[PDB]
RNA sequence: ACCCCUAUACCUUCUGCAUAAUGAAUUAACUAGAAAUAACUUUGCAAGGAGAGCCAAAGCUAAGACCCCCGAAACCAGACGAGCUACCUAAGAACAGCUAAAAGAGCACACCCGUCUAUGUAGCAAAAUAGUGGGAAGAUUUAUAGGUAGAGGCGACAAACCUACCGAGCCUGGUGAUAGCUGGUUGUCCAAGAUAGAAUCUUAGUUCAACUUUAAAUUUGCCCACAGAACCCUCUAAAUCCCCUUGUAAAUUUAACUGUUAGUCCAAAGAGGAACAGCUCUUUGGACACUAGGAAAAAACCUUGUAGAGAGAGUAAAAAAUUUAACACCCAUAGUAGGCCUAAAAGCAGCCACCAAUUAAGAAAGCGUUCAAGCUCAACACAAAAAUCCCAAACAUAUA
RNA sequence: GCCUGUUUACCAAAAACAUCACCUCUAGCAUCACCAGUAUUAGAGGCACCGCCUGCCCAGUGACACGUUUAACGGCCGCGGUACCGUGCAAAGGUAGCAUAAUCACUUGUUCCUUAAAUAGGGACCUGUAUGAAUGGCUCCACGAGGGUUCAGCUGUCUCUUACUUUUAACCAGUGAAAUUGACCUGCCCGUGAAGAGGCGGGCAUAACACAGCAAGACGAGAAGACCCUAUGGAGCUUUAAUUUAUUAAUGCAAACACCUGCAUUAAAAAUUUCGGUUGGGGCGACCUCGGAGCAGAACCCAACCUCCGAGCAGUACAUGCUAAGACUUCACCAGUCAAAGCGAACCUCAAUUGAUCCAAUAACUUGACCAACGGAACAAGUUACCCUAGGGAUAACAGCGCAAUCCUAUUCUAGAGUCCAUAUCAACAAUAGGGUUUACGACCUCGAUGUUGGAUCAGGACAUCCCGAUGGUGCAGCCGCUAUUAAAGGUUCGUUUGUUCAACGAUUAAAGUCCUACGUGAUCUGAGUUCAGACCGGAGUAAUCCAGGUCGGUUUCUAUCUACUUUAAUUCCUCCCUGUACGAAAGGACAAGAGAAAUAAGG
């Protein structure tokens, strides 16, 4: 009576913990709801995963949330918050460790 | 067999000495209170 | 076990069968009843099905058949039949579950389902099991194919117990064990009425269709606070008996009975040997019909055929009393028929006619005599004829030292006075 | 599920009663553990034998000697069950070069660092 | 010499065998690992090597070194078979006696057959003997010669018979058929070595993973401090991941491979079953499929493991404890037989009131009475049982 | 079954096959069968003498025709009303006959006869929705080593065995095998254990060897189990399984001027090959791929014929374009995911929502399988008991073993039965224990065999006692009883049907016990039942063949090597009397004591 229920595990979660050199591009977490949000220098693909857009250093921090006032859901939610409340979520950053680049003497003209 | 059985399940040797060791001794008044004015 | 029930009603038009007396929406209310009866269950689905031929295995025929067991497998709420058929045979059993997929009751299972879920006896279960016992096709809803070839083959020369010949040991076995289980009861039975036959109590049992009011009317003749009658059927599971006090101050027991049923074999049900026999052993019966009722011939003609079946005394078929009860039901009521005695149970109208009724119905039937009896006082005789025989009344001569005693007293009381007090 | 036990801290906090008993000052603490096996790591989890393996107590009733520090602690608290733990004392302070070969680990725990090999 | 103490043949197979699972009487002899690719080692020559061809961005050339045995029912081709048997062809032979009368007639020999019983069962016999029985002038039996041949013949169809074993003969050959299946696989010694799963006409197998082995390159491998890893859900576990130190010495990668991918119990979290199974299925861990000691014997419980000799020593785990049911003695008047109720129901059949006096007593807490009467209480005083035969012997007291 | 005959040589002799008779179909003809024959003939068949008959149906399939045919395959009903009055449907609604049948089950149908007693037999039935008419139906004369029943007789079949002769046997002499055999210095009890020990643990026993018997064990010898499962192992047979028509026969078209050849089409006959997997053994049923949630609370991952939900799209867009770092990855691979920057532009939603290679279609771009057995053979089903081989105790049936759901037993509870009264005897809801007799469930030993129902024979053991003994209670007046404690020394019947173990019945008994012992015991016996080979009936299927349906038949091996063993104060009934006494109102009716008789068992 009872068919189906036999999919593998997605092997979703986190792929790089806090403290962890992530390059550019490397995906940070995949996950199937939005567990963990994407902070700075960290991009959302379409599945939700967590990429970093910068080399660095990775950091769980929990901050306010404040969707964009597009999100019709989540400015429901906080329209029906109480006053004093404030949402939290936990974010992703990628803390850039090298810098954009140096300015190099070429040519002594 | 399941943890919660019906019967007394047997208990493994080193824990049934576990529970031997820390059975309750009473505390000993040395001379019995019974034949004391 | 909260079950889904169809009852199915085969309405016999003419042939045997045909019921003049009732109507097939008194019977299917009665099954409906009895169904209710049990706690676990009720009525889902209800179809009267018109049949000419029920005598036949399938009882319906071919197209009836076909219709009932289209809605049946149409219908998955339903988890059983009920066939107000009284008894199945095995086969029409065995083909009506093949067919309709689901358990099919007759009125003999589900009066022996009553007295095992109601009346939790051992008597009631050993029944069941032995009516049980028939077990094949144990998948229902579908047949199984089962390819039994090479089981249990010949090893060099022969072969061990085969199926179909372990199941017709374990069979006979089975039936053996419970029969003798049952035997066993039935003398435990008879030990307990041991002392009531030799204390002589006369022993009146009430007998009569359910709902009559057999149990109320105990109640209202001998006090009793104890007794609880209910509008159930076969409330009254199990027989006891009741002391009470007639107008001759005589003191008898009322056999409070299972009450009997339209349509079903009391002989072959297990739990009903009790009353049967306890109504054998009765020196007087009470007949008890609910004229209210509107099936009250039927259900007088089910009583008296039962009771005819029981091969009982014909001086015990004869005098037997016949009360009318609920009578305050129907406004204005006359017994056209002579000898029965109209009462209301719960109201207490007639029971005084009653009881001066059955009291000289006891006075002829225990053999009992009434008479004035000479005792010396000082003596203890009358103290002995206080114990031993009921005393209508008394009245000394203070000259003489005597006493006029106006008794009723058995023959064996009589016999054992004369020789103690000579 | 059968897993790694984490002994709560409150376990090894020393009470007053436990320095009597045991003739140790919370002050000043002993600076090196003797460690020896005196139980078989057979029948015990991989992760003990390994940590046995790691401390270097293969051999069973074969002295060993360990820091006194938090990270070798942990270790000792993870096979604490297998291990005896003593503390190490030098009744004539670390050997010199000069007697390093004449040491000898008494029972007590004493490393003297003469051992003549005659009564005294 | 035996007596003493210790010791559960071997091989194969298996989760696990003394196993009452396989093989083996024993001796002698015979009887079973064939090889490429790519690598590794060692030479030679070297941007070239090689005795045309081929390879080459250190390669090429040469050598060394890894790949078993027996076993089917089968399939097909060509021969050989009808001296047995099935049927047929030619031309022959046999059938006493009695009853009946020209008979697919009866009894009954010879003769043919083989109903039933016994014996026999490596027998006298690879189908018999003794008795018993069916037919015995016919669709009979039978001698001789011939014919029908296997994708076939023949058949009063019993899948009968076709040279003793016909669901389709036998021989030879293809053929050393093939077998994921069973069995076997022969000198010494050391070392490493039991690991998740996926797919599969696949779960008796295989390939890839994982594990394992070898060699080589390199540098981090394990343990693990904070900090950190979600709401749903109101609470919500043992833990885990990550992880510098630290204690340690391993790890990753490169090259070449096999074998294991049919598993048991124990502790723990669970699921199914019946909170059964020495049951089944997952997860963490342990042990076993290796040594030794212990729990009696003992794969899985406990102790302990790295190997030798010793007629030394300290130890590890390691021996069950329980024996259980007494109990008050005295005394009872009472307004009245509290009312109603009932034939009477009077503490004591039912309901309501349920007070009150005597020093002290519930309009009575239980028996009894037809109803009464009579006897007491509160109140005064004073654990287990089954089938061959119980199962070490015994012991309560000499200093842990 | 008409009969005489025939058949599985070597387990079935039969009711099976044939058979006269009847009937169906086909054929208008000669120089090798038919046949040296010619429609009263020949061949292919069905059924089965005879007697009465053989009813209705051509809708479907087949065949023949261009609609016919059932003595071709085959089929032959319902509904509503109160048997007949109407109606639906069909091709026709099973007609005559017979009927518990050799005819699914119910089944031991219900009756009468038969017997003391009958699941047997015979005669009957408002007896079959699974009887039934040349898949032949009834009747019947003869006949049958056919299957049942039976009168009478007969008898050692048996009650109940004994005696003797011969053979065998044992001893002496001559000659002289066979399977078997790891080695054996080869005991019993209990426990253990690979779940049944001569070898292990604790006990007990124990000089040594012969000879003759016995068959409880050596899971004894024997045949690499024929039962069951598995193998991408076989083969036989059937098809309406897949692939073909090479081959024949027809036709049509060519070619040649009917034959031959080539090409097609249709049949007949065949040929080759297959008959998935999982699976609490196999089968049936269900399932096979993908996603979400629990089991799996917290990085990841986790099984189940476990619990639940869903998917095999849809919608919007046409940059839903091109490129490219770095990463994830359903534990392999295949496949699947995310994505910075850049070019070119503007200024995808969705959990699943799918499928490789080859090969086809296309100019190309691209498209193609509910290949759902979803990592996908390009295309193949049944059945086997006529079966075969290789294995498997990896896997079922018997037995053992685990367990105790089921089963059985005992206590606790104090509601309720018991006129009153829980406990004389019981007892609901429940609780606590014990046992290992059942049905199971598990699949642990055994498939290079552990022979497995019932019976005979002999029995060993338990007591949870049926009888005999003692004892307490009783709703124990006596007689019968009921209940409980103790007791296993001894005993525990003969018959009818039935294979029955059992059951019922007949007659008894003091009683006619419940169990265990591989449901004791087949190297002691029997095989009646019982899913080997033959055959019939009913049913299923197109057929082969099949049915835990019936029924008739059907090969019972072993010379003993080892262990073990082979001469170890009795119960009960009845008769009289007590005694017509005690007891009892009567009905009835005892003990104890005494006397006498027997029956069985043991030994002579
Ligand atoms: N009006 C009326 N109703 C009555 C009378 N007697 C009985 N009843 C009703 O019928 C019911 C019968 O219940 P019981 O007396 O227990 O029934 P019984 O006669 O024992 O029958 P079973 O329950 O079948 O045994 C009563 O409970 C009342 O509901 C009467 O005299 N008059
Ligand atoms: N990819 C693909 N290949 C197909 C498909 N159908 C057929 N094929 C190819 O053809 C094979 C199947 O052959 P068939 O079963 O004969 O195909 P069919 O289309 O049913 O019939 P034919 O056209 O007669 O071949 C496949 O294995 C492919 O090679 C399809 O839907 N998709
Ligand atoms: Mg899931
Ligand atoms: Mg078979
Ligand atoms: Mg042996
Ligand atoms: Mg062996
Ligand atoms: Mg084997
Ligand atoms: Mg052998
Ligand atoms: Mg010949
Ligand atoms: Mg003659
Ligand atoms: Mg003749
Ligand atoms: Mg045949
Ligand atoms: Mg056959
Ligand atoms: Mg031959
Ligand atoms: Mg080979
Ligand atoms: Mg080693
Ligand atoms: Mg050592
Ligand atoms: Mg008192
Ligand atoms: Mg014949
Ligand atoms: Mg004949
Ligand atoms: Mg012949
Ligand atoms: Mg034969
Ligand atoms: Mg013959
Ligand atoms: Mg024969
Ligand atoms: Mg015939
Ligand atoms: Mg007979
Ligand atoms: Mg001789
Ligand atoms: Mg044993
Ligand atoms: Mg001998
Ligand atoms: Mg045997
Ligand atoms: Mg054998
Ligand atoms: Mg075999
Ligand atoms: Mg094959
Ligand atoms: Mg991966
Ligand atoms: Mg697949
Ligand atoms: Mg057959
Ligand atoms: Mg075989
Ligand atoms: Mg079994
Ligand atoms: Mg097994
Ligand atoms: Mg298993
Ligand atoms: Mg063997
Ligand atoms: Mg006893
Ligand atoms: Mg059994
Ligand atoms: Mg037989
Ligand atoms: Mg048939
Ligand atoms: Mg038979
Ligand atoms: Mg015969
Ligand atoms: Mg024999
Ligand atoms: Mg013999």
């Amino acid at each position: 009576k009872n068919l189906g229920g036999k999919s593998s595990g997605r092997r979703q979660g986190i792929k790089k913990m806090e403290g962890h050199y992530v390059h550019a591009g490397n995906i940070i977490a995949t996950q199937r709801h939005f567990r963990w949000h994407p902070g700075a220098h960290v991009g959302v693909g379409k599945n939700k995963c967590l990429y970093a857009l910068e080399e660095g250093i990775v950091r769980y921090t929990k901050e306010v949330y404040v969707p964009h006032p597009r999100n019709t859901e989540a400015v429901d939610l906080i329209t029906r918050l109480p006053k004093g409340a404030v949402l939290y979520k936990t974010f992703v950053h990628v803390v850039p460790a090298k810098p954009e680049g140096t300015f190099k003497l070429v040519a002594m003209l | 067999s399941k943890a919660v059985t019906r019967h007394r399940r047997v208990m493994h040797f080193q824990r049934q000495k576990l529970m031997a060791v820390t059975e309750y001794i009473p505390p000993k008044p040395a001379i019995h209170p019974s034949c004391l004015p | 076990g909260t079950q889904r029930v169809c009852l199915v009603h085969p309405d016999v038009k003419w042939g045997p069968g045909k019921s003049q007396m009732t109507r097939a929406e008194w019977q299917v209310a009665e099954a409906t009843a009895l169904v209710h009866t049990l706690d676990g269950w009720s009525v889902v689905q209800t179809m009267v099905v018109s049949t000419k031929t029920p005598d036949r295995k399938l009882i319906f025929g071919k197209g009836n058949f076909e219709h009932l067991t289209e809605k049946i497998r149409g219908s998955p709420d339903i988890t059983c039949v009920f066939l107000n058929v009284e008894r199945m045979a095995a086969p029409t059993k065995k083909e009506l579950e093949a067919a309709w997929g689901v358990e099919v009751f007759d009125r003999f299972t589900v009066v022996l389902h009553i007295f095992r879920c109601n009346a939790r006896t051992k008597e009631a279960r050993l029944q069941v099991a032995l009516a049980e016992m028939p077990l094949h096709r144990s998948n229902l809803k579908r047949d199984v194919a089962h390819l039994y070839r090479g089981v249990g083959s010949r090893y060099i020369m022969g072969s061990g117990e085969s199926f179909m010949q372990l199941q017709q040991r374990l069979l006979r076995e089975k039936e053996a064990k419970i029969r003798k289980a049952l035997d066993r009861l039935r003398k435990k039975r008879h030990l307990l009425r041991r002392q009531r036959t030799r204390r002589e109590f006369p022993v009146i049992s009430v007998v009569g269709y359910t709902n009559c009011g057999k149990t109320t009317l105990i109640k209202a003749l001998t006090g009793d606070a104890a007794i609880q009658p209910r509008d159930q059927l076969f409330a009254t599971l199990d027989v006891t008996a009741h002391a009470g006090t007639l107008p001759s101050r005589m003191t008898v027991l009322y056999v409070d009975t299972i009450g009997f049923l339209s349509q079903l074999p009391h002989g072959l049900i297990e739990s009903f040997s009790a009353t049967l026999e306890d109504v054998a052993h009765s020196d007087l019966i009470l007949h008890v019909r609910d004229v209210s009722h509107p099936e009250a011939e039927l259900q007088k003609c089910s009583v008296l055929s039962t009771l005819r079946g029981l091969q009982l005394p014909a001086p015990l078929l004869d005098s037997m009393v016949e009360v009318h009860n609920k009578v305050d039901l129907v406004p204005g009521y006359s017994p056209t028929e002579p000898n029965v005695v109209p009462v209301s149970a719960l109201r207490g109208h007639g029971l005084q006619e009653l009881k001066a009724e059955l009291d000289a119905a006891v006075l002829k039937a225990t053999g009992r005599q009434i008479l004035t009896l000479r005792v010396r006082l000082a003596g203890a005789q009358l103290s002995w004829l206080y114990k031993e025989a009921t005393v209508q009344e008394v009245d000394v001569i203070p000259e003489d030292g005597a006493a006029d005693v106006r008794v009723i007293i058995s023959n064996s009381a009589y016999g054992k006075f004369r020789k103690l007090f000579p | 599920k059968f897993t790694r036990s984490r002994i709560p801290e409150k376990v090894f906090q020393a009470s007053p009663e436990d320095h009597e008993k045991y003739g140790g000052d919370p002050q000043n603490p002993h600076k090196l553990h003797i460690v020896t096996r005196i139980k078989s790591t057979r029948r015990r989890p991989y992760w003990e034998k390994d940590i046995i393996k790691m401390l270097g107590l293969e051999k069973a009733h074969t002295p060993q000697v360990h820091k006194n520090i938090p990270s070798v602690n942990a270790k000792l608290k993870v096979v604490k069950h297998l291990i005896r733990i003593k503390p190490l004392k030098l009744p004539q302070g670390l050997p010199a070069e000069e007697n390093m070969s004449n040491t000898c680990l008494k029972s007590t725990g004493e490393l003297v660092v003469q051992w003549h090999l005659k009564p005294v």
